[PDB]
């Protein structure tokens, strides 16, 4: 199917306690494979996917060095931006930065991304033409500008159309036992009386990979979606997702209520009811 | 593989 | 501004009395990323609780997925206490085999 990459970098001051913290994390799909985190006894980027092993020592060096460099850019990046709000040096900030490539089935590049946020709310993002920038305020159009006068665009781009692409097929290849094979949810239905008239109806998806899932109740064969009570899909720690979706129900009209899951794993949805 | 150069500039 | 936590308590696999297995808690939905969490058995801290590197969603919150061994009894209570500077006293979520 499709697949993606991204990094997700968050630096973050701390006025008083040291110099800002740098972390780096790097993920295929829903699997993480490496971090970097300049807080470590001994910086330097660490794998975290049996896949990502088999890189030779100057993959490791090599990004271990960006990572350094990136740490000591940011910190800079932190103070100017400081500056662009006329904020204090009093308060703890954030920049995040999240970018990489999404590939269609057919491994060719769909789009790419690079995308950062200043205290959580978007600061700067590369369109999707990976040529001209979108600045949320007059303080990123400082940014934009100095990003436009050394042709910062057209690296990313350079980046995210060529390394970033043939780095995620070597990585889907390496990995293609674990990241080319999609887990189905096991599915389940409970019931609990909620009160004499009425029953909590809960439809269950358990050990599914990728974390994409649908997961709605229907009455009647419509959809529930107002009185549906839906928890975000959650990590289990063995790579697998979870999620479950309630439904309260009058006592007596459970089998007028339908479970439908979507995920990948499934070649066709499938269609669940409480089995007393 | 992260992206090197092209993070050079500061914001 | 600043985004207070979502809070689930969960197992990895379904819960069997007797039979080990991993307790889960699952933060998300924060900003900013300080954040502290306790696993706790019969109202104490677990020792040695292991957590994921920090990472975020598309909408820049973050997530966490602490976690430790444990093996649940019919008797033993389970939860997951966090505070964060959005909330003035931790917050106290129980472990429920249902959900």
């Amino acid at each position: 199917g499709s697949h993606s990459m991204r990094y997700f970098y968050t630096a973050m001051s701390r006025p008083g306690r040291g110099e800002p913290r740098f972390i780096a994390v790097g993920y295929v799909d829903d699997t993480q494979f490496v971090r970097f985190d300049s807080d470590a006894a001994s910086p330097r980027t660490e794998p975290r996917a049996p896949w990502i092993e088999q890189e030779g020592p100057e993959y490791w060096d090599r990004n271990t060095q960006i990572f350094k460099t990136n740490t000591q850019t940011y910190r800079e990046s932190l103070r100017n931006l400081r500056g662009y709000y006329n904020q204090s040096e009093a308060g703890s900030h954030i920049i995040q930065r999240m970018y990489g490539c999404d590939l269609g089935p057919d491994g060719r590049l769909l789009r790419g991304h690079d995308q950062s946020a200043y205290d959580g709310k978007d600061y700067i993002a590369l369109n999707e033409d990976l040529s001209s920038w979108t600045a949320a305020d007059t303080a990123a159009q400082i940014t934009q500008r100095k990003w436009e006068a050394a042709r910062v665009a057209e690296q990313r781009r350079a980046y995210l159309e060529g390394l970033c692409v043939e780095w995620l097929r070597r990585y889907l290849e390496n990995g293609k036992e674990t990241l080319q094979r999609a887990d189905p949810p096991k599915t389940h239905v409970t019931h609990h009386p909620v009160s004499d008239h009425e029953a909590t109806l809960r439809c269950w998806a358990l050990g599914f990979y990728p974390a994409e899932i649908t997961l709605t109740w229907q009455r009647d064969g419509e959809d529930q979606t107002q009185d549906t009570e839906l928890v975000e899909t959650r990590p289990a720690g063995d790579r697998t997702f979870q999620k479950w979706a309630a439904v309260v129900v009058p006592s007596g009209e459970e089998q007028r209520y339908t479970c439908h899951v979507q995920h990948e794993g499934l070649p066709k949805p499938l269609t669940l009811r409480w089995e007393p | 593989h992260p992206v090197g150069q092209a993070d050079y500039f500061e914001y | 501004i600043q985004r207070t936590p979502k809070i689930q308590v969960y197992s990895r696999h379904p819960a069997e009395n007797g039979k080990s297995n991993f307790l889960n808690c699952y933060v998300s939905g924060f900003h900013p990323s300080d954040i502290e969490v306790d696993l706790l058995k019969n109202g104490e801290r677990i020792e040695k609780v292991e957590h994921s590197d920090l990472s975020f969603s598309k909408d820049w919150s973050f997530y966490l997925l602490y976690y430790t061994e444990f093996t649940p009894t019919e008797k033993d209570e389970y939860a997951c206490r966090v505070n964060h500077v959005t909330l003035s006293q931790p917050k106290i979520v129980k472990w429920d085999r249902d959900m």
